[PDB]
């Protein structure tokens, strides 16, 4: 009876899935699906909702996946995604540029 | 044609006169052990031991009959700690009963089913796994050796309607489920995941712990159909590495998943293909819940049927499915026969129709 | 012929299936053989079966009448104790957010080493089919739209001098060239430029990013492989050379104003923050400037059934302190998450119910009736199927939308009835989502089977 | 209504 509350925001299933239609895009590319994949599952995970916050979640890809990243490969991929909201509005250039050199340590920290 | 000839012993019947579904023969007993079975019916399950020169006679009969309860499963068993069987019997309700007849005293009861239990079935490898296929749109795994629920098959692509049999592979490699959704999907027990559970659960104990037991809901199978039979499907089984489903199309396709020559277990999760090889076809068995069983050496297999008629079938020749085999007719049988059973050696089958009415037959050897 | 190919085909498929028949006959004989061997390892206690008493207890004994010509035999029926039932229930989803139920393919890769240079509909044509502003998600289940796009389709300084090593603006004579190039789009280079091969993959990011940056040259050489300024103009003089309350549906529409002709006016619906429209825009809800708690009529968001948005009211406290429990406008706790914690117990009513574990006072959030998002003939079909064993959950959320929490709810699904509810139901439209609150309709003491008033829904 | 839960008494003892 302490908490024993079982709700979750994002529940294993709910990955599963998220994780299955990104993996059956029949028009999308592997790097592609990869970070679209990644970026999809940490905003259920997250469950963000603050446009403001917006901006500062390009910033939470580096707390957590930076060593995927870097592993992966994936810095092409990340760049051209996070230039593509500005035809949405939110963040800025000045995000994009923190958030590049950001992942910039990290290739530079493998190289 | 086959080269097998049963013939029978002797009967008996039971006091509460109530159709009796759940039966198996005592498989695990080994040589000089008389061969003994058990029946149920009612509120009251009888067990019986018959002996040869065409005898029977009756050992025990437990009541249940404080409640509206009613038995549905007589799965055989046994217990390695004490080296004695064990008899677990549930149903309507969905109290899973283990019986130890040599003390005729109740052992562990087991609740947390949404509806009535079906079937069960007991894991190859460990006799302390009993598969439930439970009424409320889904099947569970118990471990009776420590008393958890293992893991919850189902979810959001599982069960969408209730399961009734499940049966295990030649080795309990996967698993298949035939259910009431015309769904035959394989939950693999063949992940790490479910090894590691397996694991966790035989090291685990609920008085350590105060958070419950995290059990693994398997929402995707790792393969699945909805195309082999046109209704719903009530057995199943594994024959070899195909499989032996069976519903109320009065056959048991043997069919395997994918393509014709991919491996079964390498198959992936997305195929959408699978190919059909063959099927033991009769007649007059339109009938639902009922379920067969082939023998330990998997070369006569057998399925009862509610006019009263019984078949065997010849299945350690070459080729797949062909012949004729052969039907056993019994004097004294009216009722609709709902489980069958050989003995582990090729000489004891006992079939019992809708009165706890045992008849059993005798090979000639 | 056709007949003769369809024989041999027959033939070959006969002698696949007898092969592979005998091939893992061959494998489950070893199995077997081992299984066997198993079987015959150990021995088992002998089972003597014996005939347990007669009559231990003085009970009712067993009457077993052989139909063969055998005695009837007699066994004291051993009864066995009963337990404690439990009522009747299914498997459900845990779920905590609603969940929208439906109801030359393209471009390489420039990861890896196959790349090259395609701009027919820009570079930019897989991260911008697939979107959704309001939850930032690609291809999202909660706002599963018509989605048109398909198949995956400002003043700065000059960079005066070589900003570290030599720069595009430092070359003799080309800054005035970029000048009239860029006005053209409505001592100059003349020097010869240099020769340095230009892949594919860096053709593609220099050309997006140019086009998303223009003028700046410093900060694009940073951020590009190699790409020397000098160089970088190079290309760039090159190119040219070579060439019923709804949800709040955001509209886009820059300089046109929202009257008669938008589809949140024809929706009696506020333009939120996702609206593209002009920011002075007529139908722009004003934020609300509360001092605190957001809970009299005073507030127009209150007045109107609505919650607050974090991007208009800012000062009510609907935005402040995002991460952290209910904020203190008493009209957000929806977008929050936060609610109470409910347990789950046979019902004294009927069947199960659910007991909350602390006291709720008068008109106060308990939890969100979350769900299935289903149209409404898919709202019936739902409900057909959930009353044929007769116990349902489907609850009304907006005109279209209805919420049905069978296969897929929260706790909160277990309501009893009563013509004395102690709670209540009011949908309150939250960040352009609906979402229903469950509110109790008086101080509720710990502990007390809940109600909800069947008569509000659909179903009553 | 709720039925009665279970009687406690008398499930087994009757008989002795
Ligand atoms: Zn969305
Ligand atoms: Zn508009
Ligand atoms: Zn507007
Ligand atoms: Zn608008
Ligand atoms: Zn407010
Ligand atoms: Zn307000
Ligand atoms: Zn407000």
């Amino acid at each position: 009876m302490e908490v024993d509350s079982e709700d979750e925001k994002d529940p294993e299933w709910l990955r599963e899935k998220t994780i299955t239609q990104i993996e059956e895009f029949s028009d999308v590319n592997e790097g592609e699906k990869e970070v679209m994949k990644l970026w999809n599952l940490h905003v259920m995970k997250h469950g963000f909702i603050a446009d403001n916050q917006m901006n500062h979640a390009c910033m939470l890809f580096v707390e957590n996946y930076g060593q995927k990243i870097i592993k992966k490969n994936l810095c092409r991929n990340f760049m051209l995604h996070l230039v593509s909201m500005h035809d949405f509005n939110l963040i800025s250039i000045m995000s994009i540029d923190k958030a590049v050199t950001k992942l910039r340590e990290m290739q530079q920290k493998l190289e | 044609k086959c080269k097998y000839s049963f013939k029978c012993v002797n009967s008996l019947k039971e006091d509460h006169n109530q159709p009796l579904f759940g039966v198996q023969f005592n498989w695990h007993s080994k040589e000089g052990d008389p061969l003994v079975f058990a029946t149920v019916g009612s509120n009251r399950v009888t067990l019986y031991e018959c002996h040869s020169q065409g005898e029977i006679r009756l050992l025990q009969s437990y009541v249940d009959a404080d409640a509206d309860e009613n038995f549905y499963t007589c799965a055989w068993t046994y217990d390695s700690n004490t080296s004695h069987p064990l008899l677990a019997v549930a149903g309507s309700r969905g109290i899973i009963r283990i019986i130890n007849p040599i003390t005729m005293q109740c052992i562990k009861h087991y609740v947390g089913h949404g509806n009535a239990i079906n079937e069960l079935k007991f894991h190859p490898r460990d006799p302390n796994l009993l598969l439930s296929v439970s009424k409320d749109h889904a099947l569970r795994l118990w471990n009776i050796q420590t008393d958890t629920l293992v893991a919850i098959f189902g979810g959001v692509e599982g069960h969408r309607d209730e399961v009734l049999s499940a049966d295990y592979d030649l080795l309990g490699e996967k698993i298949m489920s035939c259910g009431m959704d015309h769904s035959l999907k394989l939950w693999r027990i063949n992940s790490k995941r479910m090894m590691n559970a397996i694991k966790e659960s035989y090291d685990y104990n609920p008085n350590k712990t105060n958070r419950p037991f995290i059990s693994q809901k398997i929402h995707f199978p790792d393969f699945s159909t909805r195309d082999i039979h046109r209704n719903y499907v009530d057995c199943v089984r594994w024959l070899g590495d195909l499989i032996l489903s069976k519903s109320c199309e009065n056959a048991i396709v043997c069919w395997k998943p994918g393509k014709m020559e991919d491996d079964i277990d390498k198959i992936k999760p997305s195929e959408s293909n699978v190919t059909i090889l063959g099927r033991f076809d009769y007649s007059q068995c339109d009938i639902w819940y009922m379920r067969f069983s082939m023998d330990f050496w998997q070369k006569m297999l057998a399925l009862g049927n509610q006019v009263g008629k019984l078949y065997v079938w010849d299945l350690e020749v070459e080729d797949p499915h062909k012949a004729k085999c052969t039907t056993l007719t019994h004097h004294k049988c009216g009722a609709a026969i709902r489980q069958t059973s050989f003995s582990r050696d090729s000489s004891i089958l006992i079939a019992v129709c809708d009165d706890a009415s045992i008849w059993r037959w005798d090979r000639l050897r | 012929e056709y007949m003769r190919l369809r024989q041999l085909k027959r033939f070959r498929r006969a002698d696949e299936v007898k092969s592979m028949f005998s091939s893992n006959r061959q494998k489950i004989l070893e199995r077997t053989e081992i299984l066997n061997q198993e079987w015959k390892q150990r021995r088992i206690q002998p089972v003597h079966i014996l005939t347990s008493v007669s009559s231990l207890r003085g009970t009712r004994e067993c009457s077993v009448t052989s139909d063969l010509d055998f005695p009837t035999q007699v066994i004291p029926l051993k009864t066995l104790n009963a337990v404690a039932s439990v009522p009747i229930m299914y498997s459900w989803s845990p779920l905590q957010q609603n969940f929208m139920v439906e109801d030359p393919e393209c471009t390489p890769n420039i990861d890896g080493p196959n790349a090259k240079s395609v701009q027919r509909e820009q570079s930019l044509h897989s991260f911008h089919t697939l979107f959704c502003r309001r939850c930032f998600k690609y291809d999202c289940f909660l706002h599963r739209k018509c989605n048109y796009s398909f198949h995956a389709t400002t003043e700065t300084a000059l960079d005066n001098k070589p900003c570290g090593p030599q720069c595009y603006q430092h070359l003799e004579g080309a800054k005035e060239f970029a000048a009239a190039l860029t006005a053209e789009r409505i001592k100059p280079n003349i020097e010869p430029p240099e020769n340095v091969e230009w892949s594919g993959a860096e053709a593609s990011m220099f050309r997006v990013l140019i086009g998303t940056y223009y003028d700046n040259f410093c900060a694009i050489a940073r951020l590009i492989g190699t790409k020397t300024c000098r160089q970088v103009y190079e290309f760039r003089v090159k190119e040219s050379s070579i060439i019923h309350v709804y949800n709040y549906q955001p509209c886009d529409h820059p300089r046109q104003p929202c009257d008669s002709s938008c589809p949140c006016v024809i929706a009696q619906n506020f333009c939120e923050k996702f609206c593209q429209c002009s920011s002075e825009c007529q139908n722009r809800f004003p934020g609300c400037r509360c001092k605190a708690q957001c809970n009299t009529k005073q507030c127009p968001c209150y007045l109107a059934v609505r919650e607050c948005d974090p991007d208009l009211c800012l000062t009510c406290g609907a935005a402040d302190h995002w991460d952290s429990k209910n904020v203190s406008c008493k009209n957000c706790s929806i977008q929050r998450g936060s609610k109470k914690h409910l347990l789950l117990a046979p019902s004294d009513v009927a069947g199960w119910g659910i007991f909350i574990k602390d006291p709720v006072q008068k008109n106060e959030f308990i939890s969100e009736y979350c769900g299935e998002i289903i149209s409404q003939d898919e709202a019936d079909r739902r409900g057909k199927v959930y009353d044929k064993y007769m116990c349902s959950f489907l609850f009304n959320l907006n005109n279209d939308f209805v919420v049905d929490a069978t296969r897929k709810g929260n706790k909160i699904r277990f309501a009893n009835h009563s013509v004395n509810p102690n709670c209540y139901a009011k949908v309150m439209m939250v960040n352009g989502d609906h979402r229903i609150g469950i509110f109790a309709k008086r101080a509720i003491q710990t502990g007390e089977e809940l109600f909800f008033d069947y008569r509000y829904s659909q179903a009553d | 209504s709720l039925p009665r839960p279970h009687d406690f008494f008398d499930a087994q003892t009757l008989d002795a």
